[PDB]
């Protein structure tokens, strides 16, 4: 696809997940 | 998952069930790449020691779940297989390398909230993220618990699972095993001192394990769910089968 990877009740929505922090801060670290 | 938690409604849109046609059975996990191609691991359909061999005829494949306790029919989809494309080079006989399969679905299908395709990592993607210590994700419907006998008690969840795992440097994973582990694979999970814990588990296996790029806010594919020795057990690490060193076989069998 184009639009793969972005979630139709996240991205999509500017909701992020329950536990989408716990990556993002392994990335900073 | 050994250790996950619940997934929440719509987390995985890319999440596949590989499903054994009569008697149903969950056989193993897989992920949605396109709305024509699945992704999932070789040894789910292949591995000649056990005599199994499946064909499309044996197969069913179900999308758009979070759930298995009931069939979601409005939100849920099932499709037959038009074709199966196992890599060439599979290796079941010594360390299952190159352990990737290619389901051609029948028809195409029509995406959702609950259905949407992941992407596959291009080299730019690929050099961003991986690195030891960073956290991928693993979900899926498999066994919450390795075990003896028959622990038919519990592991099996209602819900799908998630747990965020993070990737071991290579010398830790090659150490961890007397398995020869090449290139076209990686490990992933928490060390000994780490206290934390979190695995794959028998039925996960075929299933995405993915992470979020900044830079572009989308989900990537960055291996298969393959192998590991039981299920998290300490010193021990889930070895998955590196979806961008195979980047140029998927490409070959989609064009």
């Amino acid at each position: 696809e184009a639009d793969c990877g972005l979630r139709p009740l996240f991205e999509k929505k500017q909701v992020q997940d329950q536990t989408e922090k716990e990556l993002f801060e392994s990335y900073i670290e | 998952i050994v250790e996950g938690q619940d997934a929440e409604v719509g987390l995985s849109p890319w999440q596949v069930m590989l499903f054994r046609k009569s008697p149903q059975e969950l056989l193993c996990g897989a992920s949605l790449i396109s709305d024509r191609w699945v992704l999932t691991a070789a040894h789910c359909l292949l591995y000649p020691p056990w005599d199994k061999n499946f064909t499309v005829d044996d197969l069913l494949v179900r999308i758009g779940k979070h759930s298995r306790t009931r069939y979601e029919r409005k939100v849920e989809k099932i499709s037959m297989l038009d074709k199966i494309y196992i890599h060439p080079r599979y290796n079941w006989k010594e360390n299952l390398d190159r352990d990737i399969a290619l389901l051609k679905l029948k028809r195409p299908i029509e995406l959702s909230d609950y259905i949407h395709p992941v992407c596959l990592p291009d080299k730019q993607t690929a050099a961003k993220l991986l690195h030891a210590g960073f956290k991928g994700r693993v979900t899926g419907w498999g066994n919450r618990r390795e075990t003896w006998t028959t622990s038919v008690a519990e592991v099996q969840p209602s819900v799908l699972q998630v747990v965020n795992l993070p990737l071991v440097e290579r010398p830790v994973c090659k150490a961890s095993t007397r398995i020869r582990i090449t290139d076209n694979m990686f490990c992933a999970g928490y060390k000994p001192g780490e206290g934390k814990r979190g695995d794959a588990c028998e039925g996960d296996s075929g299933g995405p394990f993915v992470m979020k790029s900044p830079y572009n806010n989308r989900w990537y594919q960055m291996g298969i769910v393959s192998w590991g020795e039981g299920c998290d057990r300490d010193g021990k690490y889930g070895f998955y089968t590196h979806v961008f060193r195979l980047k140029k076989w998927i490409q070959k069998v989609i064009d």
